[PDB]
């Protein structure tokens, strides 16, 4: 989960 | 004095506002535009949205952050990004029209606009009083960049298990902090300890916002006017 903060964490 | 490590700090974080904070507004334009029931949530969601980008961005360069687990980052960020916004919006609010003045009058948001987007004075009335007593600290841009990664670098959030690491990062902040108003703001003498409570400030009005948005997402006419990014990080997924 948590799919786009992933993703903006790099 | 202060030493060069840090002023090392204090420099990184400068920049690292100056990055994700844009004086012009014009992005803003870009947002679902702002109508005045609840007329305002899409612009407002839309507001919030990018300001989470922004500080997931100044996050990344707070140094430490980025070595921390992806856990513990998003623990960080969830938890702190209400707290986050409330302060970096200080630097659109203006004392004249207690209200956020970001560029054109269509990027002017009153207490009123804010009610139309699904929210009661039982948070606005404690958030603008925050956002005077913020205002009146005249903090130095170096006083409101340090409080901003003190405040998410809180190890006393929900989910986090590197408890000590961020305390560990927390810690030096503090000391830059207290040191930067002791040897560069006159008349600093309760300076930090003001800038401390205003921490315990947004511990209640993040408490209020809390309780304020689990209604709004709980009805999915509202919750449907929110952004994606806005229902993950507001979200109580785990
Ligand atoms: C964003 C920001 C700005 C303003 C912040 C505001 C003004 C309106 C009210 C806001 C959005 C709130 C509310 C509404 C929250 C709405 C929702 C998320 C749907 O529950 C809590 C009053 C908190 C911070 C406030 C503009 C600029 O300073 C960048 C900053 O980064």
């Amino acid at each position: 989960r948590h799919k786009i903060l992933h993703r903006l964490l790099q | 004095m202060l030493s060069d490590e840090q002023m090392q700090i204090i420099n990184s974080l400068v920049e690292a506002h100056h990055k994700t904070y844009d004086d012009s507004y014009s992005d803003f334009v870009r947002f679902r535009p702002p109508v005045r029931r609840l007329s305002m949530l899409p612009h407002l969601a839309d507001l919030v949205s990018y300001s989470i980008q922004k500080v997931i961005g100044f996050a990344k360069m707070i140094p430490g952050f980025r070595d921390l687990t992806a856990e513990d980052q998003i623990a960080l960020l969830k938890s702190s990004a209400i707290e986050i916004i409330m302060l970096r919006s200080n630097q659109s609010f203006s004392l004249e029209d207690m209200s956020w003045s970001c560029g054109g009058p269509d990027f002017k948001y009153c207490i009123n606009d804010v009610t139309k987007a699904g929210h009661t004075l039982e948070l606005l009335e404690p958030l603008v009083k925050f956002q005077v007593g913020l205002k009146k600290l005249k903090l130095h841009e170096e006083e409101h960049v340090l409080l901003m990664a003190i405040c998410l670098l809180s190890p006393d959030r929900p989910g986090v298990q590197d408890h000590v690491r961020i305390e560990a990062l927390q810690d030096r902040l503090c000391d830059v902090l207290q040191a930067y108003i002791r040897i560069q703001h006159p008349g600093g003498r309760l300076l930090y300890a003001k800038m401390i409570q205003k921490l315990a400030d947004l511990r209640s009005l993040n408490e209020e916002h809390s309780k304020q948005y689990r209604s709004l997402s709980f009805q999915p006419e509202h919750s449907m006017q929110l952004t994606p990014l806005v229902l993950e990080v507001f979200g109580s997924e785990v």
